[PDB]
């Protein structure tokens, strides 16, 4: 399953993804592709910060949907 | 005690005294217990900040895996800045938590906390009300904390504008110390700070 995810740049990532993958995994993914620690990164979908542990069938996330990146950097 | 944190406290303490930050009068430290566990610090209030003139003691808590664990750091003196709680002196930095190196020192830590004095991170505070001040209305946190330099570190000026709030107050029973933080804390309004100190 192919996805989209758009950084505040307007640069359009695009992943192969499983709707079984949590979204963890997708930031993996996104660390791979981009070099971007998945601790810095904030997945957004339908209004809403998607959480680490549920999978992308959790949020009915399909076939090129688009995700949101905003990078958080940690601040504890 | 492991023998590597007593050798690097030894070490580091020494470096402290002979310093030329210590000859400038710019940070000290001392022992409080035998054991090098409990040492107490004091840096200067940098050069054109607020804090300037002022004196800030910290308590310093050496934890049993030193040197790869940084210390435990509190400030004593009472201090407004968006990363040290005005209530309880805690810091955030991120030497002291999530970036400590074991090569650093009591003396880079002395240090950093004197450049984190000189330039605050208000995006990532320890005390939301201050950081929220600093951010919305920097002329009036300066102010505040030139005051708090003055009431709590020594520092010999404070301003004229904020005295006039303080005696009004004052003048309605209310302790000199209470009305100060309720006045600081409600960013000068004189209202919602009667609220606060009458409850």
């Amino acid at each position: 399953m192919q996805i989209f995810v758009k950084t505040l740049t307007g640069k359009t990532i695009t992943l192969e993804v499983e709707p079984s993958d949590t979204i963890e995994n997708v930031k993996a993914k996104i660390q791979d592709k981009e070099g971007i620690p998945p601790d810095q990164q904030r997945l957004i979908f339908a209004g809403k910060q998607l959480e680490d542990g549920r999978t992308l069938s959790d949020y009915n996330i399909q076939k090129e949907s688009t995700l949101h990146l905003v990078l958080r950097l940690r601040g504890g | 005690a492991a023998n590597i944190a007593v050798q690097r406290i030894k070490r580091e303490f020494k470096e402290v005294l002979k310093s030329e930050e210590t000859s400038k009068n710019q940070i000290k430290v001392d022992l409080v217990d035998e054991n090098f566990t409990e040492l107490r610090g004091e840096i200067a209030g940098p050069p054109d900040t607020p804090y300037e003139g002022g004196r800030y003691q910290l308590e310093i808590k050496i934890p049993e895996t030193y040197p790869f664990n940084p210390p435990k750091v509190r400030f004593i003196t009472k201090i407004w800045h968006p990363n040290i709680s005005s209530v309880t002196g805690a810091i955030k930095l991120d030497i002291l938590r999530d970036q400590w190196a074991a090569a650093m020192t009591l003396r880079t830590v002395l240090l950093s906390l004197q450049a984190l004095l000189a330039a605050a991170e208000p995006d990532d505070p320890q005390d939301a009300v201050v950081a929220n001040q600093y951010k919305q209305n920097p002329e009036m946190f300066k102010q505040t904390a030139r005051l708090w330099a003055h009431v709590y570190a020594g520092a010999p000026v404070s301003s004229p504008e904020y005295t006039k709030k303080i005696e009004n107050l004052s003048a309605m029973g209310f302790d000199r110390n209470a009305v100060i933080v309720a006045l600081s804390s409600k960013s000068w309004d004189v209202e919602t700070a009667t609220e606060l100190l009458l409850s």
